[PDB]
């Protein structure tokens, strides 16, 4: 679930939120006060139970906030069928001079090797023009449900 | 460097650059005859031998 | 097209261009060296200097360090301008940041408050959305034209 | 006071630390022109008098 930049990850300091659902994603940067943690159902367990969503409340606060970047997800999933077939996804990110940008592409084939050789080449996506400098980074996964 | 900003600094410092260049290509225009004569010399020497 | 606007001292016109460093060029707003788009100043001391002096103005005075181009920071903290490190509040060798304005009619040209806004353009190979007013034609195919 | 154009009088600084970014706060001036070296640069070089 997405991916949250900062230099202080704190009130005192703007930082951003972008975040992935299936049909949406939501790219904000405000003075987010407190990310205390995901939310856990401390079972933490699914061979039995495959039902799990609606953690939220990632943050605590927005006092004063602007840069509304509401669009297309990011990542499609494509199907994953007969096993021994999965996408690796790929992502970077580049600040330079107040410009954010993110390319990402998804490379098929990862039948054995866990970081496969060959040559593939990513594709721009999308620009940010918000500016301000990050020197922190962070994931936000759910650890609602793993396996 | 050190006496203007950069908005002057990189209009002065080409004009420089246009001399240097011309003074060394001066130079390989002249090395190019020089060594065409000396060549035309060595073969004189090679059949006189 | 990106137009961000502030009330700065006349004094400190110049300041605002591509190179140009000092006390608002490094720690409030600095432009990058290839710079495009263009400034727009005008003086606006009709509106914004009362008689005992407005002091709703602020510029930031002490930073660790200059920022990058195109950056902004909101933060309030206490400098450490000694040895000793500051808590809090205000002490001997503890200054706070910011500082007000003092604008008034009675100052002469260099001190009353101008209004400067800067336009920022750009020309990259993308699809363009705004620009002036144009008709277009019919398209010309397999002759000699000028398009 | 100030000499008139045609007698104007002559100061001499010298053996001192100079600071010329605090000029902007004595005289409300504007344009700070200035011919051989830039404005900005004026707390940088070393000079003799
Ligand atoms: C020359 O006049 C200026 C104009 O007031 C004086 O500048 C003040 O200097 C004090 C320092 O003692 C500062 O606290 C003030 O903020 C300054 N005000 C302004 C408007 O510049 C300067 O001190 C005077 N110098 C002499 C030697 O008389
Ligand atoms: C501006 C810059 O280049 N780096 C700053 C660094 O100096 C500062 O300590 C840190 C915490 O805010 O944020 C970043
Ligand atoms: C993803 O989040 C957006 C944000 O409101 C929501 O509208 C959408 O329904 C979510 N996706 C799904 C599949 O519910
Ligand atoms: C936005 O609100 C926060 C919380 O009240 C405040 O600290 C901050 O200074 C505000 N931003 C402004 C006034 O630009």
């Amino acid at each position: 679930r997405g991916w949250i930049f900062g230099t202080t990850l704190d009130s005192k300091t703007q930082s951003l939120l972008i975040v992935n659902n299936a049909t949406n994603v939501v790219i904000k940067v405000c003075e987010f006060q407190f990310c205390n943690d995901p939310f856990l159902d401390v079972y933490y367990h699914k061979n039995n139970k495959s039902w799990m969503e609606s953690e939220f409340r990632v943050y605590s606060s927005a006092n004063n906030c602007t840069f509304e970047y509401v669009s297309q997800p990011f990542l499609m999933d494509l199907e994953g069928k007969q096993g021994n077939f999965k996408n690796l996804r790929e992502f970077v990110f580049k600040n330079i001079d107040g410009y954010f940008k993110i390319y990402s592409k998804h490379t098929p084939i990862n039948l054995g090797r866990d970081l496969p050789q060959g040559f593939s080449a990513l594709e721009p996506l999308v620009d940010l023009p918000i500016g301000i400098n990050i020197t922190r980074f962070q994931t936000l996964l759910a650890l609602h449900r793993s396996y | 460097l050190s006496r203007l900003d950069p908005p002057e600094a990189e209009v002065q410092i080409d004009r420089l650059i246009t001399g240097r260049l011309q003074s060394l290509q001066t130079y390989v225009t002249q090395q190019l005859i020089r060594a065409a004569e000396i060549r035309a010399s060595a073969n004189l020497a090679a059949t006189k031998m | 097209v990106y137009a961000d606007s502030f009330v700065i001292r006349g004094n400190e016109v110049s300041q605002i261009a591509p190179g140009q460093t000092g006390n608002i060029a490094d720690y409030n707003y600095k432009l990058p060296d290839d710079f495009t788009g263009c400034v727009i100043a005008w003086n606006s001391n009709k509106l914004d200097s009362k008689v005992g002096g407005n002091y709703n103005y602020l510029y930031r005075l002490f930073r660790k360090s200059n920022l990058k181009p195109f950056e902004r920071d909101i933060s309030t903290e206490i400098y450490q301008a000694g040895n000793k490190p500051c808590n809090g509040v205000a002490g001997f060798n503890c200054y706070f940041p910011l500082r007000s304005y003092g604008f008034r009619p009675t100052y002469g040209v260099g001190h009353q408050p101008y209004r400067v806004v800067v336009l920022s353009f750009e020309l990259l190979h993308a699809p363009a959305t705004v620009c002036g007013p144009k008709k277009s034609t019919n398209l010309v195919k397999n002759k000699c034209v000028n398009f | 006071r100030f000499a008139s154009v045609y007698a104007w009088n002559r100061k001499r600084i010298s053996n001192c630390v100079a600071d010329y970014s605090v000029l902007y706060n004595f005289a409300p001036f504007f344009a700070f022109k200035c011919y051989g070296v830039s404005p900005t640069k004026l707390n940088d070089l070393c000079f003799t008098n």
